[PDB]
């Protein structure tokens, strides 16, 4: 309860950790820890009745986040872990269910069959992109096929529980915390041309309420990099 | 929250060019695309063109050589140009943002600038 | 937070240090020193600042809306106290200006 | 039985991945195949259950020939011989039949005459990174990842034709060895549209029934 | 391209009935349809997007349904502000085409 | 020889230290040492024949010097020591003599008798202000009385050797190094309204050469803050 890091403080009360490993450390690299280990809280999204989903590409969502966005634009490469806290607060009179996964290497498929999706339609820096529940038309400029029942990656959406995940069921549970280590082939990769994680939130059982309750439930995502280092002089 | 608005000429001579500029507030141009819809009481609503959030644009087929839409991300402005302006363009002109929860529908519309092309 | 028992939400409590400006946005108010105050878990948050003789701001921001069930009022109120954490150090007594 | 469901008993099989034809006289007959895993749709669905693989490779070519219709005058031929050149990632590439890139030194190639066992050769794990990657969310053009480039193969006859045109086929067989796999993935639902990328058209989840009960 | 045929051209109903407006497409659009309501002399307001979902400030009187090439919009109980112009518009592929339009007199 | 600090390197071959003390350390203060202990080399000035002098106000000359100019504009107070290296390089065919002092609390006198000198005419940030050898007129806007034989402070210029100083005589010597501790009344003072040191260079015996030599001798000043700390959170 009320854990702090740097000059920030959030509070909790169950933690699911990665693929069984805690994130640890390894020219010679430099290891910054004093000014970056803090909880970057993204601005909250609203879960309405007919909502469909959200995704954030993870080492891109902190690209305009102040000092961490100055370590990225000064340094070519880098390897980080992550620690995500998702918590939505509804009353005892709301009902629904979320699925909070964290997909490594989530290559997405374009709407047009011949091209590839462009940069702005894949990754919104510190802003959520949204799934839909219809098909997206093909003769446009360039967009992502965001039908939610194929999860944007051509795979069945029920099978997404093989990735490290957590359910948020508003009847019993309230929050979900994940810890994700460094999952990559090369030991240090470029952070401007590679989004090595993707946090998805998919509401399976949609929201419902009676007339009079608040017609929206907000969702707060809080990311905090742990065990980060760069290669530079 | 305050939203987009536009400002144009109002009247133009035939076989000239047309220039309206739509300026937004409350959101950025790197997350939503802006459309152009022409309300004419003789032909109903018609869709002219759009510039997506990536920067690449897409126009109607019947107005390909006449339209040129552009935007600039820093100044929060768009610029669209129409030329050769025949007498069937006596209508009112709207700019409206798209991508209402990622669904490519017009969220909120401008106040509109009515144009008339006669002398 | 002197509101209901069924209403939740979140609040930022940003303290701008002496020298920086007041934040004109939630996003750069997050990047300062701050405490994200959940309402539904605990009902009182404590923020400790130094006070000396721009000089600082203790502004507070809406993070989410106030989520409320049916037949509960949504307009809640908030009280704020003040104390002295460590020992103050005073010198050179004078007379107060709160007099005729 | 738990030994049959292992990784080694799931992927150490053979598969005809390419089938090419080339003559000798026609001055634009020579084979070419860029080594990749996304060629045949049945092996691709097995290698896409995992994200990072690391395997050796063992190739075997079944080369046969057949006599094209010649003109006349009693064509009698000696035994043919084929050359199978392997270009490592970052090498020179032939563009014609008679070029310098065949005669080079650092491109290993086998020479094989007809009537013997087929010419096996084996490639070790050749890459700069520590593992291959079946999926790559990023740019190098979106989702290409030039780091898992395994090379190219080229084939040609090395006998000049005297009085008979001869065309030949070649079937490359493909077999991973000592496979390691990391971070598993859910199996692909939709069809495969294009060879390069992961594009698709959405289909439904499951075949339907008439009622829930 | 794809043409939208909206019917009827106008209506004359009173306060407190049900009303159904359908518009048909040329081919399949996969539920990518938006409905707009316009009053006199103003910019239109979005009513229903993607053929089922209601907008933000729109009350629950309106209801849209349909799939394939036939869609429909239903208002269960009229009020004193639901008269004006109504359009349906698809966002499947450019060129996006609007409907013909309909009117409510509220006699 | 070839001493380094941070990512910079200068070279030497005699050190005069302060008032007998080496600079040492003492809400709670923070102590930065990794990114600031480096040799800020000011851009060189030219010693001509009829030259008169130069002065730099010391915790002002590093105000636009990059990262140290970002620690000053973020932090109100601060206390530093200093280490100055002055070295001019002439041949064996030049002749002259400099006096290199470091005056604490050098309050200067205006040209007009009623007013006080303004901010730009006292302290040029990372640029030398110069003495003259004539009197400055009085009916101008605002300027400093910079007659060199009164050193700008109303005192005889020969008596300036009571401050920690060093002679640079081009016959024998070549360079001068000083080390100056923190000399102030309050233990931590504001650095935007107080210039607690002033480095002066006054040529007593002026330069001379024969026809053919280079008619200017350059002077390089190199400052490096040691034992600096701030008060902040």
């Amino acid at each position: 309860r009320s854990i702090t890091l740097g000059n920030s403080t959030i509070t909790t009360q169950n933690v699911v950790v990665g693929y069984g490993v805690w994130p640890e450390y390894l020219d010679q690299p430099t290891q910054p820890d004093v000014a970056t280990c803090r909880f970057y809280t993204l601005e909250s999204v609203q879960w309405m009745k007919n909502s469909a989903g959200w995704w954030w590409k993870l080492p891109d969502a902190l690209s305009q986040m102040g000092l961490f966005g100055q370590n990225m634009q000064y340094h070519y490469l880098g390897r980080t872990g992550y620690t995500i806290h998702v918590q939505c607060n509804a009353s005892k009179f709301h009902q629904g269910c979320l699925l909070v996964v964290c997909v490594p290497e989530a290559e997405m498929g374009c709407s047009n069959l011949n091209n590839t999706p462009e940069f702005s339609e894949l990754s919104g820096g510190d802003s959520a992109r949204m799934f839909t529940d219809t098909q997206v038309g093909e003769s446009n400029a360039k967009k992502v096929q965001t039908a939610v029942w194929n999860a944007g990656m051509g795979v069945g959406v029920g099978n997404l529980t093989i990735f490290p995940h957590q359910w948020i069921n508003l009847r019993t549970n309230n929050s979900a915390t994940l810890v994700m280590p460094y999952i990559n082939s090369v030991p240090m990769d470029n952070m401007f041309r590679h989004n090595n994680l993707t946090l998805m939130i998919i509401p399976f059982v949609p929201l419902n309420y009676s007339e009079g309750s608040s017609p929206y439930v907000p969702i707060t995502v809080t990311i905090a990099p742990m065990c980060a280092e760069y290669n530079g002089l | 929250q305050v939203q987009l608005k536009q400002s144009g000429p109002g009247l133009v001579q035939p076989s000239q060019s047309l220039s309206i500029t739509c300026t937004v507030s409350g959101f950025s141009l790197t997350n939503y695309g802006v459309h152009w819809v022409r309300q004419s009481p003789g032909k109903g609503l018609e869709w002219l063109g759009v510039i997506w959030r990536g920067g690449s644009t897409d126009y109607n087929a019947a107005f390909m050589s006449r339209l040129s839409i552009t935007k600039d991300n820093s100044k929060s402005q768009v610029f669209f140009k129409m030329n050769s302006l025949q007498a069937d363009d006596t209508a009112i002109y709207y700019c409206a943002k798209g991508d209402y929860y990622g669904y490519d529908a017009m969220d909120s519309w401008g106040q509109g600038t009515s144009v008339t092309v006669s002398r | 937070f002197c509101g209901s028992a069924m209403a939740t939400g979140k609040f930022l409590l940003a303290y701008s240090p002496p020298g920086a400006g007041v934040p004109k946005n939630r996003k750069d108010a997050m990047l300062g020193t701050h405490v994200i105050w959940d309402v539904g878990l605990q009902s009182s948050c404590v923020l400790c600042v130094p006070w000396i003789s721009a000089a600082g701001y203790v502004t507070c921001w809406y993070q989410t809306n106030i989520v409320v069930p049916a037949d509960v009022q949504s307009s809640c109120d908030i009280l704020c106290f003040v104390s002295a954490c460590n020992d103050f150090s005073v010198r050179m007594l004078k007379d107060t200006p709160f007099i005729r | 039985s738990r030994s049959e469901s292992s990784i080694e008993n799931f992927l150490c099989r053979s598969a005809c991945v390419y089938y090419a034809t080339y003559t000798n006289n026609s001055k634009k007959g020579f084979a070419e195949w860029v080594i990749n895993t996304r060629q045949v749709a049945q092996l691709r669905r097995k290698l896409e259950l995992f994200t990072y693989l690391r395997f050796d490779l063992e190739l075997t070519f079944v080369i046969t020939s057949a006599q094209q219709p010649s003109t006349a005058s009693s064509v009698d031929a000696p035994v043919q011989t084929h050359q199978i050149m392997y270009v490592p990632p970052g090498g020179p590439v032939p563009t014609k039949v008679k070029d310098y890139a065949w005669q080079t030194s650092t491109n290993p190639s086998v020479f094989w005459t007809e009537g013997n066992a087929p010419p096996r050769m084996s490639i070790p794990f050749i890459s700069i990174g520590n593992a291959y990657s079946c999926f790559y969310d990023g740019w190098t053009v979106y989702g290409i990842n030039t780091l898992n480039n395994m090379g190219t193969l080229y084939m040609r006859h090395v006998n000049e034709a005297g009085q008979g045109p001869i065309k030949s086929t070649v079937r490359i067989y493909f077999k991973p060895k000592h496979v390691k796999a990391w971070v598993p993935r859910p199996p692909r639902l939709c069809q495969y549209e294009k060879q390069k990328n992961v594009n698709f058209s959405p289909i439904g989840v499951t075949t339907s029934r008439t009622d829930i009960i | 391209d794809i043409q939208m045929t909206q019917s009827p051209a106008s209506l004359s109903v009173s306060v407190g009935e049900t009303v159904t407006i359908t518009c048909r497409a040329s081919e399949n659009v996969y539920r990518n349809l938006a409905w707009y309501q316009q009053k006199q002399g103003k910019s239109p307001q979005l009513l229903v997007y993607a053929a089922t979902n209601l907008a933000d400030g729109v009350p629950s009187r309106f209801s849209g349904s349909g799939s394939g090439t036939q869609y429909s919009l239903k208002i269960n109980s009229l009020q004193s502000e639901d008269f004006g112009s109504y359009f349906c518009q698809h966002f499947w592929s450019p060129v996006f085409t609007f409907g013909a339009g309909t009117k409510l007199e509220l006699k």
